[PDB]
């Protein structure tokens, strides 16, 4: 369950949310098993022999990446200052750039703005994703830190935006077998298709799943202080994990 | 749960046994007619032994 591209240094990122991976000797016995979180870095590639006691994969737990599968150079769309972002200059480091904020933060006039990053050629043309026909740009989320300012060139394996983040005993038992319905669960996805959102008046926010080659109209609410492990560009699959939980 | 009754008696959303949707299926099946459409129910054992 692997999406992954190489980076510059030879190694390779994880695009994919649900990557697994496993140990098998010689005679084909699964002994280890291990899961990969969203933009990991893997020192070995798939069906190399390895030996015992070696790191083979590395990752940032303190925050999200947003990396791109292309390279060249990104552009601001719908980016406008003092409605979208934030300019904040720090007094110790001086390495700093844009950060965008989110509706709870900027004022109507960011409410109807979308901001984002598309990705382009030397040409200033579209850069179409490999395999696909639809543009390449990503939608900037909520307190996300830009760190590369316009005319900066990017290439496959940077970090285009970076978001940052039981009892047990008898009453488990008797908990798993009344079938209790958890404080917080997670939320699944309830169908399989390309995803959008909607209106975030109020206290919710609405996302929309619309199938390739189905019936198209689905959507569902949720209470927008909820965390999603989701973009808005990506197709699920049906059972799929939309929140964490 | 019953989604499509079909051509069986169950109403739209009526719950049932899931044993007597099955040999009604089986019947329905056996005189070139079209059984009901369900979904299946979990439930506690507490809710489920009364």
């Amino acid at each position: 369950n692997v999406k992954s591209v190489v980076n510059s240094s030879g190694k390779l990122v994880i695009t994919s949310r649900n990557t697994e991976l496993k140990l098998i000797d010689e005679f084909g016995r699964t002994k280890e098993s291990y899961k990969v979180p969203y933009g990991a870095v893997l020192a070995k590639g798939d069906g190399e022999q390895v030996a015992g006691g070696e790191t083979v994969a590395n990752w940032d737990p303190h925050t999200m990446p947003v990396i791109t599968e292309v390279s060249g150079f990104v552009r601001f769309t719908d980016m406008i200052d003092g409605q979208t972002i934030t300019r904040q200059t720090d007094e110790l480091t001086g390495l700093s750039s844009l950060v965008v904020l989110d509706s709870a933060e900027r004022t109507a006039g960011g409410k109807d703005l979308r901001p984002a990053l598309k990705i382009v050629d030397a040409q200033g043309n579209d850069v179409l994703i490999p395999g696909t026909d639809m543009p390449a740009q990503y939608f900037l989320p909520g307190k996300a830190i830009v760190q590369l300012e316009d005319g900066v060139q990017i290439s496959s394996g940077d970090t285009l935006a970076r978001i940052p983040q039981i009892t047990g005993g008898l009453p488990r038992v008797a908990d798993l077998f009344e079938a209790r319905r958890p404080k917080e669960p997670a939320i699944l996805a309830e169908i399989s298709g390309i995803v959008s959102f909607g209106k975030e008046t109020k206290g919710k926010r609405r996302l929309v799943i619309t199938p390739v080659d189905g019936s198209d109209p689905y959507e569902e609410m949720i209470p927008k202080w909820r965390q999603l492990n989701v973009f808005e560009g990506e197709r699920v699959e049906r059972g799929d994990v939309i929140s964490d939980g | 749960t019953i989604v499509n009754a079909g051509s069986s008696d169950f109403l739209e959303g009526e719950q049932v046994e899931y044993s007597r949707v099955k040999i009604a299926n089986r019947e329905l099946e056996a005189n070139g007619k079209v059984g009901a459409t369900y979904s299946r129910d979990l439930l506690g054992i507490t809710k489920a032994s009364l």
